[PDB]
RNA sequence: UAUUAAAAAGGUAUUGUU
């Protein structure tokens, strides 16, 4: 047809009893309700009742995993400034004598790196959505 | 009480296909049509006369998952590999070549002529590639 | 049910001396673990399940021990024939699946990971302790012809004799029904087919008069009714013959 | 688009425009399996 | 799996093979111009600044003599399309379609190198760039001067050429977007207008 | 494109119309043809 | 009274406090040493102990000998925790796989960018932009490589932090790291 | 039955949502009934009627009533069909029939 | 110019079946499974890593051989191998006589230092981040005992051990004059902060103190009694 | 409320025949918008992308039906291109759901002993696409779903082309998909015309950015009135203005 | 519906059919890009790994010997399944057979008993290194739980990419600099 | 409002912590 099935132009099509005698349910369901996100409980990105639930309990650590603020090594600049000793100890803040050079190198690489990584989990948070989250409708297990 | 996010408006998680069969519109529109007082939709002037299949009963009901309810969505030569990368790809680089006989299969069957006829498995696989690679 | 200990649910369907799988004293479901082939950690495992759905294959007959000749029994077979798909060499349906409430009670402890009691009752070891300590200088009990009774049904033409005919990896000759009363005919319909199997091995169907008479009026019989679209007209060779009517 | 009066057209037109009758090959035009102008190769030819 | 015939530790210290493989002539290039490499034949054109094809087919005409007139222009194309990605021409294109047309029904199954051709034979249509264009439509990778020059072009049109260029259903969606459609296909600005000078 | 309001008139001038006759014929790859985008360059009053 | 080591007040500090037993090479911990760890010659012990509580961390090790140590809890609450532990590890590890299992998808994406560019621009081609030595004609050079591989592969002393402890007001727990109130 | 029940669109907004129940049949054969919640009388009866249109249900009347007891149990209601000499039923389940 | 026709004594060495057998040869190498896509420079490395260093009895027989394909699949060592690994002290600390073996008691709110002798002789006192101040009257028990104070306390400890130490050298009878370390046994009650950074403070001192062993000995509680109890249970 | 025109025979088809080609017509009336009397409008531009994406139903359904549908018999032999074209024609004209209909595609009747026939021609059971992707071609080129041809197969072969890009690239979840009663937000639609539209925005708010909602260049729908606008001017007036010819 | 390895609602997989990079790659094939394509050849069915426990309580672990050799006179390989501190892996950790467990905790706490393993520690900690599987070193075990190890290869080899890409744009740019620079 | 490249949370109240 034109439109989904889930809606009705007056909110989310009510199914069961429990929709018909309370429809606060199929307009109102939380504070970032948005009539094209209605009754979806995740609810765009960023914006509040937004996280991807892997069966039940819901997703918040996503950078933590590629690395971004969870464990953040990168390594590319860090084995640099740990190689050098010399403008480590140096009053540690110029583009010193050599290896600043080097250093700037190592991290020219690391921003690019680390905006592939970063688009990597926003794709991967738009897969798993698809293809994972059950939307918070089943039951929690992490308790 | 903390309970699920959406799970107000959870889908019943066993019936919520039901509704959706094909027999359910079978049978729901058979008698809508046999009333008189409907004009059948074009999809039931056909899938009468060639009704779905019976026995593709879902996951949901048939509690068994190991089981092929579907017949469309179902589901050695290993070694004929590890040994040669130009015996596997002879016919399947780019898009398996489905119409030309492959050397992968040719070399399966000399397989079997050959430890049919006794040698041991290992040299049959040596014979099997040297017949192949003389044969390229 | 809400309750603990009764979501196992009204399982008639299994074994037990209930209906209520809740109250069946005997095999207590592990929860988190079981469920990677039986679909839910409450039904019963694939190899004690006692209804079978359609496209999903029944149990493995268990070949005798050494099964060299359970691929020698299918001789008279097409020569190329591999194993067969229904048959096993180690199918038992006591095998207990492990359990971690049956096996690993870890409930009267700290549950810190080195507790528990670890019954080890049920699995089959992995030591080398076994084979190891367990080796004879004399042969094993399949030479020493230690078994008597061979096997449990007597005379079973794939496993003992030879299997003479072909398989029968549905059940479209065990589900049939007699249509004569000395059962040298078997029937099996439909909807709108009807299979007769001439079931007469024991004399290669050599179809006898009265047989024949009774046949003369199950085939017409069959080829007769009103939803009979197409009648096979067959053998039921019970593995007891290749012969399709002498 | 239309609530149907092109649907009936489009089925008249058909119904009135199909062959009936055995081809070069041995089948009706819409036999199961057995296609015939594929890829519009009649008209092919007899450009050609 | 590595595929046949592909070596994966070759260098170009390691000697030069034989074989005219896209490949080889990428490695020995690799060697020989020491870091050149055309997105097309027509990067290396328009680095030539003005060499057409005859410009060099006659070279190799010359170069190897027993090569013949057109051939010697063939090796021209060869080289370059196999140290490039291949060209998109209407010589190339109306090869491929004269070609598969004189070959006829194939013998895989069910007409399959055929139905594989012919998905390629509409894909390098115009429909297929003009559908093409309405889709990026859908998805607003222009700007407002588009916009203006899709309008213009409408402008531009007759009742009588509407009215025609109707009747093959994809005519006019081109007659209007064809702007766009030489834009979305076309990575270039023609446009980079330096400064009014009054 | 001409100027239709006061916006574009700040992007125009026909001197600078040349650097894009000049894209177009640079790009041109025949004389005929050339012979016709010549004939407009020359045609609109472009400062040539 | 008497205490153990990991009571709060185990070695006591004061007039009256006294600790048993010898101190000097066999001490009271003659078998109830976790981790001795030989100094290698001039090695940073800022290494070895950097190293060593990192580990025990990660093994979440200290999280229980932390947790264990300081207010002997009710087996129910330790057993809902280490259970709520367990569960919820096992959760994320659903979580996790399914980072991986999609990360292998992106690097597969990331080799065939590979064979893109080796299918556009030669293998031989590409092994140099790896850094395949054609001009290094030279041992001496090939040396060179030689040492600042094998430099580089004898990773440095990576000094992994372990993050601090945290001691809230009536210390509700002393799994604390950060200043998330949990579940008690 | 109409009814009325509170909607709040927000914490400080609350509508009134008029829930309506109706069932569109014709005895010959064919009726389907349709609840909706809409804040108007007459949009919660179009909107019930279109729900209606959707549940609609047909009836083989050859055997003119059911011919074995249908014991049914709807979203809570234990219903039971059999057969009779005629209708007897409620006044409303009576219509409905 | 370089015309085809001229170099031919090499395209027939092809189409000769010698050369035909030497670059099938190479092919058959070739085809086997290859696990390295393009030039890696660690695989190269390790190539070039062992490039540098090196500068019939069928079936039957072991059919009747028992323990064959027990040594076949065996992890276990075959053939002689070591005893450094199985004697008990193999990675442990092998001390001397002349140690001093220092401890560092960290707890959570206070993190003092003692040190030892091999026989069990207290060089000093508990020296302690509440003993030399740091501990009242001060920011808060959020800091109590962070790792500032206990570095602090252990700096000042080996302040004391530096004199102390080389008085007890002297007054037993090592004329340990100078240039000669104090050998250091850490132990290392910790996994709290005021260890992280006093094992920086132990470190700057290897100028005066050759560590030798580096052990931990937070006791672990397996069944031990009660704890006092929290604010919950 | 996308309510069709309850249609009759003669007056609504001459307001029905005289239509012509509405996608186009859209597009004229989106880009007049750039004429001098009028201004580009999203409401116009978005009357235009529906008119496009009328047919997204049947669209993602013969995609779902080519790529997820592991071995769907000959979908060549006129059998199963039969249930494909009148399942795809009620999927169109709303007489079927899109999971109803791939459901009766999936059962409809084919061949007898169909897994014995398949494991003869198929190792893992999932055969070539191409056959099945030139009968949905067929099949919309056959039933006028498109008024431009090429359309067609167009949208059926880049919707499979950008789809053949993302991990598990050929599952989809079978509640979100088709149509049920909780989706996925059209961006995250699997063969859908936004999933490349994919993007975000990006903010910086004045220190005074909420306060200040209709000062920009805004179109205002509804415009205000002193009784609301505490100072605001309208969105023509410019107070600090450059100097230009 | 959900799968059992993480919870997914579809089988992972990255191509399916025999054709879905020739139809995705088909113009290119057309104007003959995929006749050497080794893109199309490398991945044309590149499918995920084993990403999940083959034997996931651990059944399989350890090996026969280690049994027989898992006594009490044994420290040796009862310390190559203890941690650095003689704690035993967790079992969601190191999922280890029922009967390994048993004789593990009996083997440890009667070498305990007799004084022969240390009351707590790991004595042969680094000696039985060498059979505890060094994983996140240098290899990628496919089927590991640790994500940042899967980073940083998806990282390094995107590294390896992006080199190639930058080699070969740098030499571009020095190419149309030699340009000026040699005719003018 | 529990430091993600902004993201997860309860009510005995039913305009609802006065």
């Amino acid at each position: 047809r034109q439109h989904d099935s889930g809606v009705n132009q007056y909110g989310l099509k009510p199914v069961n009893a429990y929709d018909f005698i309370n429809p606060t349910n199929l307009v109102n369901f939380g504070r970032g309700t948005s009539f094209d996100n209605l009754g979806v409980r995740r609810a765009g990105r960023g914006e509040i009742d937004s996280s991807p639930s892997l069966g039940g309990s819901p997703v918040f650590t996503q950078a933590k995993l590629v690395g971004l603020s969870g464990e953040e090594q990168l390594t590319m600049c860090q084995s640099e400034t740990m190689a050098l000793r010399v403008c480590m100890a140096r009053g540690g803040q110029d583009t010193c004598e050599r290896e600043s050079r080097a250093l700037d190198a190592c991290l020219s690489r690391v921003g690019h790196l680390r905006r592939a990584m970063s688009e990597a989990c926003g794709e991967f948070n738009d897969w798993f959505i698809q293809n994972v989250s059950d939307n918070h409708t089943k039951p929690f297990q992490h308790r | 009480y903390k309970m699920p996010k959406n799970m107000g408006v959870a889908p019943r998680f066993d019936v919520w296909n039901e509704s959706y069969e094909p027999w359910q519109h079978m049978k729901r529109m058979g008698r809508l049509v046999g009333t008189g007082f409907y004009i059948p939709p074009e999809w039931y002037n056909h899938f009468r006369m060639f009704p779905p299949i019976n026995h593709n009963f879902q996951q949901e009901k048939t509690l068994n998952p190991r089981n092929e309810s579907e017949p469309t969505q179902d589901d050695l030569r290993d070694e004929l590999a590890r040994k040669s990368r130009l015996l596997a790809s002879e016919g399947m680089r780019y898009y398996n070549i489905f119409w030309v006989r492959k050397p992968l299969d040719r070399m399966e069957k000399e397989y079997y002529e050959l430890k049919r006829k006794g040698i041991a498995h290992s040299e049959a696989i040596k014979k099997v590639l040297e017949g192949f690679y003389k044969e390229l | 049910a809400n309750h603990p200990n009764r979501q196992s649910g009204i399982q008639f369907l299994t074994h037990y001396n209930t209906h209520q799988r809740f109250r069946v004293n005997k095999d207590y479901i592990d929860y988190m673990h079981w469920g990677k082939e039986q679909g839910q950690a409450r039904l019963p495992h694939r190899h004690q399940r006692v209804a079978f759905d359609f496209d999903d294959q029944l149990h493995p007959t268990r070949t005798l021990d050494n099964e060299g000749d359970s691929y020698a029994w299918c001789a008279e077979q097409d020569p190329t024939l591999g194993p067969h798909p229904d048959l096993d060499a180690s199918f038992d349906p006591n095998r207990r699946v492990f359990s971690h409430p049956e096996h690993w009670n870890k409930m009267f402890s700290k549950r810190r990971p080195g507790e528990g009691r670890i019954d080890l009752r049920v699995l089959p070891s992995q030591s080398l302790l076994g084979p190891l300590m367990e080796q004879s200088d004399t042969q094993g009990a399949a030479y020493f012809r230690y078994d008597n009774r061979g096997h449990s049904n007597g005379r079973v033409p794939g496993l003992n004799t030879p299997f003479f005919g072909e398989f029968d990896r549905k059940m479209m000759q065990a589900m049939s029904r007699p249509l004569n009363a000395d059962r040298t005919i078997t029937g099996n319909d439909g909807r709108f087919s009807k299979t007769i199997m001439i079931n007469e091995p024991k004399t290669h169907q050599a179809l006898s008069g009265k047989t024949a008479s009774e046949l003369s009026v199950e085939i017409d019989k069959a080829t007769n009714a009103v939803h009979s679209k197409l009648t096979v007209l067959e053998a039921a060779q019970s593995g007891l013959t290749n012969y399709y009517c002498g | 688009t239309t609530i149907g009066i092109g649907e009936r057209i489009r089925e008249i037109a058909e119904d009135y425009a199909k062959g009936f009758g055995l081809g070069p090959h041995g089948h009706s035009p819409s036999h199961d399996t057995c296609q015939y102008n594929t890829l519009n190769a009649e008209e092919d030819r007899v450009r050609e | 799996y590595v595929p046949a015939g592909h070596n994966t530790l070759s260098s170009l210290r390691h000697e030069l093979r034989l074989e005219l493989t896209a490949q080889s002539l990428k490695e020995a290039w690799m060697r020989i111009s020491g870091g050149i490499y055309f997105q097309s034949a027509d990067d290396y054109y328009a680095s030539v600044d003005g060499l057409d094809a005859e410009q060099l087919g006659e070279v190799l005409a010359a170069l190897f003599p027993y090569l013949s007139t057109y051939e010697a222009q063939a090796l021209v194309q060869c080289t370059l399309d196999s140290i490039s990605k291949p060209m998109n021409t209407a010589s190339r294109q109306l090869s491929r379609t004269i070609t598969a047309e004189a070959v006829g029904l194939d013998n895989a199954p069910g007409h399959y190198t055929n139905f594989l051709d012919w998905m390629g034979r509409l894909t390098e249509t115009r429909g297929f760039k003009t559908e093409h264009a309405l889709f990026q439509f859908s998805r607003r990778k222009f700007n407002r001067d588009d916009v203006r020059v899709m309008f213009e072009n409408y402008k531009l049109m007759s009742r009588a050429t509407l009215i025609a260029d109707s009747a093959d259903s994809y005519s006019h969606f081109y007659t209007v977007l064809k702007d766009f459609a030489r834009k979305v296909a076309g990575e270039d600005s023609r446009h980079q207008i330096g400064v009014r000078i009054d | 494109l001409e100027p239709r309001t006061p916006r574009d008139w700040l992007q125009f001038s026909y001197r600078n119309l040349a650097y894009a006759y000049n894209g177009a014929l640079r790009a041109c790859q025949s004389f005929p043809e050339m012979l016709v985008c010549y004939k407009e360059m020359k045609q609109r009053g472009v400062k040539v | 009274g008497g205490y153990m080591m990991y009571h709060r007040k185990s070695m006591g500090t004061m007039k009256y406090s006294k600790w048993k037993g010898a101190h000097g090479g066999v001490s009271h911990f003659y078998g109830r040493t976790p981790m001795v760890e030989e100094v290698k010659r001039n090695e940073p012990i800022t290494l070895i102990d950097r190293r060593i509580m990192h580990y025990v961390h990660r093994s979440r090790l200290r999280h229980f000998q932390l947790f264990r140590s300081y207010q002997q809890k009710s087996n129910a609450t330790e057993c809902k925790l280490r259970e709520g532990e367990m569960l919820r590890r096992r959760w994320h590890r659903k979580l996790q796989k399914s980072f991986i299992a999609f990360m292998q998808f992106k690097t597969m994406k990331v080799l065939e960018d590979q064979a893109k560019l080796v299918n556009t621009y030669g293998q031989a081609a590409v092994n140099a932009a790896l850094g395949d030595s054609w001009d290094a004609v030279s041992d001496k050079e090939k040396d060179r490589k030689y040492v600042t591989i094998r430099r580089q592969v004898k990773a440095l002393p990576v000094v992994s932090v372990v993050p601090k402890h945290v001691a809230t007001m009536k210390q509700i727990h002393n799994d604390r790291f950060n200043y998330r109130w949990r579940v008690n | 039955a109409y009814d009325m029940r509170v909607v709040k669109f927000s914490p400080k907004d609350h509508r009134q949502w008029i829930y309506c129940v109706l069932y569109v049949g014709s005895g010959k054969g064919i009726a389907g009934w349709g609840r909706a919640v809409a804040p108007s009388t007459q949009e919660a009866k179009k909107e019930a009627i279109r729900e209606a249109f959707s549940n609609i249900i047909a009836v083989d009347l050859e055997q003119e009533g059911p011919m074995y007891p249908v014991r049914v149990n709807a979203d809570g209601v234990r219903v039971l069909l059999y057969p009779a000499k005629r209708i007897v039923a409620n006044f409303r389940v009576a219509d409905i029939l | 110019a370089q015309l085809p026709q001229m170099d031919w004594e090499h395209m027939s060495a092809r189409s000769s079946s010698d050369a035909i057998r030497e670059e099938m040869h190479r092919l058959v190498e070739g085809d086997a499974v290859q696990h390295q896509r393009v030039f890696n420079e660690r695989i190269w490395y390790e190539e070039e890593e062992r490039r540098r260093l090196q500068t019939v009895l069928g079936n039957d027989y072991f059919q009747s051989r028992f323990g064959y394909s027990l040594v076949k699949q065996s992890e276990m060592p075959q053939g002689v191998t070591d005893y450094n690994q199985l004697d008990m002290w193999g990675e442990m600390p092998k001390y001397t006589r002349d140690m001093v073996f220092l401890y560092l008691i960290s707890r959570r709110r206070n993190t003092y230092a003692v040190a030892y002798t091999y026989e069990g002789k207290r060089i000093l006192s508990t020296y302690t981040a509440g003993n030399r101040g740091l501990k009242g009257g001060d920011r808060g028990f959020r800091s109590d005992g962070s790792t500032d104070n206990g570095h602090q306390v252990t700096s000042m400890y080996l302040n004391d051990l530096l004199p102390k130490v080389r008085e007890l050298r002297a007054n037993e009878g090592r004329p340990i004059g100078r240039g000669e370390k104090i050998e250091l046994v850490v132990r290392v009650m910790g996994f709290y902060n005021g260890r992280q950074g006093a094992v920086r403070a132990v470190q700057d001192r290897a100028n005066e103190f050759h560590v030798r062993y580096f052990e931990d000995i937070t006791p672990f509680p397996l069944n031990g009694p009660k704890m006092p109890r929290g604010v919950f249970k | 409320q996308m309510i069709p025109k309850n249609l009759e025979g003669e007056r609504s088809r001459r307001e029905l025949m005289s239509r012509g080609d509405t996608e186009f017509e859209a597009l004229v009336e989106f880009i007049q918008g750039a004429s001098y009397d009028q201004l580009i409008s999203g409401r116009r531009f978005k009357k235009v992308y529906d008119k496009l994406s009328e047919n997204d139903d049947t669209f993602v359904w013969l995609c779902h039906t080519a790529m997820s549908v592991l071995n769907p018999g000959d979908v060549r032999s006129r059998l199963v291109y039969n249930h494909l074209r009148t399942l795809a024609e009620a999927v169109a004209n709303g007489e079927m759901t899109l999971r109803t209909a791939f459901r009766f595609y999936e059962s409809a009747v084919r061949s007898p002993a169909y897994r014995e026939i398949a494991k003869r021609q198929m190792e893992g059971g999932a055969a070539t696409r191409l056959a099945g992707i030139s009968a949905a071609a067929d099949v919309m080129r056959r039933m006028g779903l498109t008024r431009r041809p090429m359309a067609s197969y167009f949208e059926l072969y880049q919707r499979i082309v950008e789809r053949s890009e993302a991990m598990t690239p050929w599952g989809f979840p079978p509640l979100f998909q088709f149509e049920e009663r909780l989706s996925l937000e059209p961006r995250l639609k699997f063969f859908s015309r936004a999933s490349q539209q994919a993007l975000e925005r990006r903010r910086r708010g004045h220190i005074m950015s909420a306060y200040t909602t209709l000062q920009g260049r805004r179109i205002f729908w509804i415009p205000p009135t002193w009784n609301r606008a505490g100072r605001f001017l309208g969105p023509h007036v410019t107070l600090y203005p450059g100097m230009t010819p | 519906r959900e799968g059992w390895l993480f919870g997914q609602q579809v089988q992972l997989h990255y191509h399916r059919f025999p054709d879905e990079q020739l139809l995705t790659n088909l113009t290119r094939w057309r104007t003959g890009e995929t006749v050497g394509d080794i893109a199309l050849q490398q991945f044309r069915n590149a499918q995920p790994f084993d990403i999940e426990d083959k034997d996931p309580q651990g059944m399989q672990r350890p090996s026969p010997e280690v049994y027989m050799k898992l006594n009490y006179k044994n420290p040796a390989t009862i310390s190559r399944f203890l941690t650095r501190t003689g704690h035993m892996y967790p079992a969601d950790i190191l999922p280890l057979n029922p009967e390994a467990v048993a004789k593990l905790r009996v083997a440890k706490a009667q070498a305990v008993r007799i004084g022969l393993y240390p009351r707590f520690g790991n004595p042969f900690w680094f000696r039985s290194q060498k059979f505890r599987p060094k994983a996140y070193q240098e290899n990628y075990d496919p089927t590991t739980y640790s994500t940042k190890h899967t980073m940083e290869h998806f990282a390094y080899n995107w590294v390896q990419t992006d080199r190639i890409r930058r080699y070969f744009k740098e030499l571009e740019e020095l190419q149309k600099n030699a340009s000026n620079g040699a005719r003018g």
